[PDB]
C-alpha cells in the first residue's frame, strides 16, 4: 500500500465533482 | 397691454393658447461583462488571499 496525495493541492477549493456542479447549473439555467 | 389715453381701445383676449409639437430621439450604448469575473463576484468564495 502506497500513500498517494488525496487532493489536487491547497490553492483552490477541494471537491473534484466540480464538473457535475457547473454542468448542473448550466442545465438549470477548510484549506 | 397699455392703458390708452388718446384713442378708444378695442377689447382683446388677455390669454392666448399656443400649440407646440414634440421631437423624439433615442440614445443607446452597449457594454459587455466577462462570465468569469461574474462568477467570481457571484460565488462569494473567500478562502485564500
Amino acid at each position: 500500500t502506497v500513500s498517494a496525495p488525496a487532493t489536487y493541492g491547497n490553492f483552490v477549493l477541494s471537491p473534484e465533482n466540480a464538473v457535475t456542479a457547473i454542468s448542473y447549473h448550466s442545465i438549470l439555467a477548510d484549506s | 397691454r397699455v392703458a390708452s389715453g388718446a384713442g378708444l381701445p378695442t377689447s382683446r383676449q388677455t390669454t392666448i393658447m399656443v400649440t407646440k409639437y414634440s421631437e423624439k430621439s433615442p440614445i443607446t450604448i452597449p457594454f459587455e461583462l466577462s462570465a468569469a469575473c461574474l462568477t467570481y463576484l457571484r460565488e462569494t468564495f473567500e478562502g485564500t488571499i
